DNA sequence: ACCGAATGACATGCATGCATACAGGATGTATATACCTGACACGTGCCTGGAGACTAGGGAGTAACCCCCTTGGCGGTTAAAACGCGGGGGACAGC
DNA sequence: CCGTCCCCCGCGTTTTAACCGCCAAGGGGATTACCCCCCAGTCCCCAGGCACGTGCCAGATATATACATCCCGTACGCACGCACATCATTCGAT
């Protein structure tokens, strides 16, 4: 009886939505808490510049999008529409960036 | 007979080989055309580079430094030629 | 220059990053020169596939 | 071969499945509206680095030679290419 | 999963054109020799640029509303099958 909308509809207005607007994707907080958890060995008592904890997140963001974008072809060159973790190993393999 | 656009002097079975160098299992039929296109774009480029400094240096005669840098320009470094 | 053009074409008078992506993704000698940077608060070009689109 | 009565055939009504245009309904989006202000664009020093003039001497552009190695040509074999085809299994489509 | 069919492929002719080997010439790479004009370098001088504040501005940021869009149900068409009566045909006597 409540109204509805189909399966993937609702999608298909993100995908118009999130691709017109221009702000940051990932939580602000969690992932400064992982840049320090992750370059926690690299270094001890490492202070980052908080000019450059964004610096990586304007930096790793645009390389998934990069990502996603260039498996969606792969998951589409399949028949397929949804993208699947077979589908990504194809699309850094071809880059160079895990063989 | 020869005389014609050189393009298909890169003749079919030719073609074949070196996919099956690249492991290559079937190659269709469509395949002998769109890659005398691959191979029309990269030459393009590469001795657009290499005209380019022999022109520049004054000399008539396109050598092999003159390829082996332009090669370094599109990030695919040639080993064995010079340096 | 380029950009100038867009930002007036979303009717804002103020040049900002998202205004500035579109003048070098969209124009085709420019592309093939920033074809590596990333720029930041940079926004995407608007585009979805084909197969994508509903069934209608 | 037609009347006579029964019956398969011819034509249709009936009912339904299906398609579908749409309107309703809701949702969402775009508009034009107010308010607000971080944050732009000069303004104003204020200074050091760009500008003027000066010499000085390599470093590049000249001419002049050479030679080598590229391009040209030119007969021979023979290897690889161009061509046919026979058929199967790999794509393709559908459920 | 079923199953389809065609379209590449091996494999076999036969045309050829790369392949070499050699021959020939000189264009032209490469090198020497000269020199000048040209950039480095110093000194001096100065306005062009950056730092600092400043406000104002419009630029943004939020409102509310009109409008557009999607979706389901709906009914409506419609061609359908089913089903019928009737048009038509057949078996018997005429």
């Amino acid at each position: 009886k409540p109204h509805r909308y189909r399966p993937g509809t609702v999608a298909l207005r993100e995908i118009r939505r999130y691709q017109k607007s221009t702000e940051l994707l990932i939580r602000k907080l969690p992932f400064q808490r992982l840049v320090r958890e992750i370059a926690q060995d690299f270094k001890t008592d490492l202070r980052f510049q908080s000019s450059a904890v964004m610096a990586l997140q304007e930096a790793s963001e645009a390389y998934l999008v990069a990502l996603f974008e260039d498996t969606n072809l792969c998951a589409i060159h399949a028949k397929r529409v949804t993208i699947m973790p077979k589908d990504i190993q194809l699309a850094r393999r071809i880059r160079g960036e895990r063989a | 007979k020869v005389l014609r656009d050189n393009i298909q002097g890169i003749t079919k079975p030719a073609i074949r080989r070196l996919a099956r160098r690249g492991g290559v299992k079937r190659i269709s039929g469509l395949i002998y055309e769109e890659t005398r296109g691959v191979l029309k774009v990269f030459l393009e480029n590469v001795i657009r580079d290499a005209v380019t400094y022999t022109e520049h240096a004054k000399r008539k005669t396109v050598t092999a430094m003159d390829v082996v840098y332009a090669l370094k320009r599109q990030g695919r470094t040639l080993y064995g030629f010079g340096g | 220059e380029l950009a100038g053009n867009a930002a007036r074409d979303n009717k804002k008078t103020r040049i900002i990053p998202r205004h500035l992506q579109l003048a070098v993704r969209n124009d085709e000698e420019l592309n093939k020169l920033l074809g590596r940077v990333t720029i930041a608060q940079g926004g995407v070009l608007p585009n979805i596939q084909s197969v994508l689109l509903p069934k209608c």
